[PDB]
């Protein structure tokens, strides 16, 4: 009915095996370079991940900075104010990052912050400011 | 099956219905009332019945209606219509039968049989019976022809014909029964066994041996897909064989290795790349992460008080390394996960290689043990046809004849007129009749003219092939039979006998294979056979080495007997052999091989046409149609059954029933 188990017997394959005199040697000859072609590309590119791989030989631990975490607080100071200000003209609408400069600020606050501060802090000219870079 | 159907299946009839055969003699039967139908196949079913409980007797008409019941002995000439089909046609009284009624006093026509086969003493037994004038002319010293049986002492052994390839069905089942005929089953196991340089041979393990076997039969599964589903059956105007089609699933079987290879290692690359762009990246982080460690270490070197500017800076650096340091553990993370994954893929490669030096070389031996059972190269053989004959294999296991199977033939041959030493080298028929040209062998100057009403040509499909002619015809034979001739395949296969004085092979092994070291000579003493507490091996020669090895001398061929016997039961437990034969079938002048095969280009159909009789052109021009005169029995002449003893017997049979049928008349239409 279909080919046994495991045999492999397109109508394709038979026709290019069978099409000339050394066909079949021919399909499978270019096969076996085909192979030994991409064995001698992995050997190579095994050769150039070792060498990447050496070049990050330590990982970033000397770079590591400290872990600093202080209770998100309620009150805002002129001196954090200031820090947020900064933050919109360097981040801009990641409301995440700037919270993380603030330190003790909320994602939620910092959000608030875009809003009561809005005319006094003139935010439209910081942000517009951050989209020219 | 049992009972009736038992009969029915045991003489290859259906059981439940009619055959082609049965519609031509009784047409009102089988046109008319499916009732009547089904009467006759029970009268049918029933005489067969009786005939084998007991083929030793003659089983006459009155025997038969004797034992029916009602209402099916109520006709007694439809009872009748049917035990003399049975009786002509041979599934009823054929073989070696005690005779009721005694043979009749006078003879009615003559024929002249050519070839004391077993094809001819089965046709001439009948024709003897049916009370005609029969004369057999053989070019040997002897019956059987290609049923050949070596003797010395009470050491035997079959050179031709030795296995009967099962009893379900087999009408040797009834001659065996009708003689003492001892008939010993054969175990089918066979170890191989390969060269191992200096050392014995080792017998293959269990584990190859049937993984092996079992792709060889795969393989073949595929070849008949690729004929039947593919339509792979002529390429470049010439018919498609076997072995042509083997090679190219082979091949397609090794394509298929290599691109799963391909695509494997092309796996591999796809993600020693993904690591490779990600590696780069983790340089370049670590880079900017370096610098952007020291622009922060310089920013927060601004010590307290700052102002917020700088204050910011000291913030802002370090949330921006706190980012990139989480940037590059999910790059890590990655890292890891693509190495592991990419020992998973190193771990589990597709399949090395297709087959082995090992496997092929295995599996050689057994395309040469198909090359055997064909006699014939497998590039002979035709891919659409060559196992049309698959289906009407009989059941049970097979067995050999103990006392040497020329124990039938020689029964056969008891009561005819069987004329030795008589070559036939022409054959002459006309509307008037026969006349065979005979020379004796001995001295070939000697001639015999013998003038018959029919002669019955079971000349092997050998000598029929002969250039120039061994047999002249008379007038020549025509095209459409002359072309079947050429088609058609005549193969060969060898034995060697090897007689010792002490037995040193495993007694309780029948037959034990060696592995050959190339494809050339896979056929060449590839499988040895061992049989009763007699001490002979028999050697087997097949496939392109049958044809090859005859033209090698006794005593090489002797030489790589022992050569590979020495190499698997230790150099120096294998003494020399007392007696040995080697047969040449190719070279007998009275086989010119072993028996056909279905080559490329011919088909089962022209084995019919082998069957189909002769009918010369009238004497006086403008005087009417006349009678066929040229009959052809032989293993060669039967579709269904080619190639065997039992075929050959069959055909015999047939053409007695068509040659009374001719010259007798049909009693039974009457
Ligand atoms: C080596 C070998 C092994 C075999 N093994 C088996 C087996 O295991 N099982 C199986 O079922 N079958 C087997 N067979 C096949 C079987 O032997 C034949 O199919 C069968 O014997 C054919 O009978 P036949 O009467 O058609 O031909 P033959 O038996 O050849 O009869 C033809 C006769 O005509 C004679 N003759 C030839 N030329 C002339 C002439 N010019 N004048 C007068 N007479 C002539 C011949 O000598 C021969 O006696 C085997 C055959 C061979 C060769």
């Amino acid at each position: 009915r279909k080919p046994p188990k495991g045999m492999f017997l397109s109508q394709e394959d038979v026709e290019a095996v069978s099409a000339n005199a050394t066909a079949a040697t021919t399909v499978l000859r270019q096969l076996d370079m085909e192979l030994v072609s991409v064995k001698r590309q992995i050997q190579n590119i095994k050769q150039t991940n070792s060498a990447l791989k050496e070049k990050l030989d330590g990982g970033i631990e000397p770079y590591r900075l400290p872990e600093v975490i202080q209770k998100c607080n309620a009150r805002w100071t002129t001196e954090e104010q200031l820090l947020a200000v900064q933050a919109i003209r360097k981040y801009g609408r990641d409301f995440q990052a700037i919270s993380d400069v603030i330190g003790n600020k909320s994602v939620v606050q910092v959000k608030n912050f875009f809003v009561n501060y809005r005319r006094r802090f003139n935010i439209d000219e910081v942000l517009q400011e951050w989209e020219a870079e | 099956p049992s009972g009736v159907e038992g009969a029915a299946f045991q003489s290859r009839l259906p059981h439940d219905r009619m055959t082609s055969q049965e519609a031509a003699c009784f047409p009102d039967i089988i046109s008319g009332p499916q009732q009547t139908q089904k009467v006759f196949l029970f009268i049918r079913n029933r005489t067969l019945q009786l005939w084998l409980d007991n083929p030793k007797i003659q089983l006459t008409f009155e025997a038969t209606l004797q034992q029916l019941e009602a209402p099916y002995n109520s006709d007694t000439v439809l009872v009748h219509r049917v035990h003399s089909y049975l009786e002509r046609h041979g599934l009823i009284n054929f073989g070696i039968y005690k005779r009721i009624k005694p043979l009749p006093t006078k003879k009615t026509g003559k024929v002249i049989i050519i070839g004391s086969g077993v094809s001819g003493l089965a046709a001439a037994r009948q024709l003897q019976s049916f009370g005609m004038d029969v004369t057999l002319l053989e070019a040997r010293d002897r019956v059987g022809g290609r049923v050949a049986t070596f003797r010395k002492g009470n050491y035997v052994a079959d050179l031709g014909a030795m296995v009967v390839t099962g009893l379900g069905g087999n009408p040797m089942a009834v001659v065996s029964k009708q003689v003492n005929m001892e008939l010993a089953k054969i175990k089918q196991k066979c170890p191989l066994y390969e060269a191992n340089g200096q050392a014995d041979d080792v017998k293959v393990p269990k584990e190859k041996d049937e993984m092996v076997e079992q792709e060889f039969n795969r393989l073949l599964e595929a070849t008949s897909y690729l004929s039947h589903q593919l339509d792979f059956n002529v390429l470049n105007n010439k018919p498609v064989s076997l072995g042509q089609a083997l090679e190219v699933v082979i091949q397609l079987q090794e394509k298929h290795v290599k691109d799963e290879q391909i695509e494997h290692w092309k796996k591999i690359v796809k993600t020693q790349e993904e690591l490779k762009e990600l590696l780069n990246k983790m340089v370049n982080l670590k880079e900017k992460i370096k610098e952007l460690h020291q622009q922060y270490k310089e920013a927060s070197e601004v010590k307290p008080p700052r102002d917020i500017t700088a204050e910011f800076l000291v913030k802002s650096k370090h949330r921006d390394l706190t980012a990139l340091c989480k940037e590059y553990d999910e790059l890590a993370e990655t890292q890891g996960k693509l190495e592991e994954k990419l020992q998973e893929l190193e771990a589990n490669p597709p399949s090395d290689v297709y087959l082995s030096s090992r496997d092929r070389q295995i599996l050689d031996w057994h395309f040469a043990n198909l090359e055997f059972a064909n006699a014939t190269p497998l590039s002979t053989l035709s891919l659409k046809h060559w196992d049309q004959d698959d289906d009407f294999e009989f059941t049970g296991s097979h067995l050999t004849v103990r006392n040497g199977y020329s124990c039938v033939p020689v029964a056969l041959a008891e009561g005819l007129d069987i004329k030795l030493n008589t070559a036939v080298r022409q054959v002459r028929y006309t509307a008037s009749g026969c006349e065979v040209i005979a020379v004796n062998t001995r001295s070939t100057s000697q001639t015999f003219i013998y003038k018959c009403d029919a002669v019955l040509c079971t000349l092997p499909l050998g000598v029929l092939k002969q250039q120039p002619p061994a047999v002249q015809f008379v007038p020549p034979l025509p095209e459409w039979k002359t072309s079947a001739v050429q088609r058609m395949g005549f193969g060969n296969l060898n034995k060697v006998v090897l007689c010792f004085d002490r037995v040193f092979w495993d007694p309780s092994v029948n037959l034990f294979g060696h592995v050959g070291s190339t494809t050339a000579s896979r056929g060449e003493l590839f499988l040895f056979w061992n049989l009763y507490k007699a001490p002979i091996l028999l050697a087997l020669v097949a496939g392109e080495a049958a044809g090859i090895m005859e033209n090698i001398s006794d005593d090489v061929i002797v030489g790589r007997c022992l050569a590979i016997l020495k190499g698997i039961f230790g150099s120096s437990a294998v003494p020399q052999p007392k007696e040995t034969v080697v047969s040449r079938w190719r070279a007998d002048p009275w086989a010119r091989g072993s028996y056909s095969y279905v080559a490329a280009g011919s088909s089962g159909n022209d084995y019919d046409l082998m069957a189909q009789p002769i009918t010369p052109g009238p004497s006086i021009p403008g005087a009417p149609q006349p009678i066929p005169r040229l009959f052809f029995a032989g293993e060669h002449t039967i579709r269904n059954y080619p190639a065997t003893v039992h075929g050959a017997l069959l055909s015999g049979l047939r053409e007695a029933g068509r040659i009374a049928d001719q010259f007798l008349g049909a009693m039974y239409t009457l």
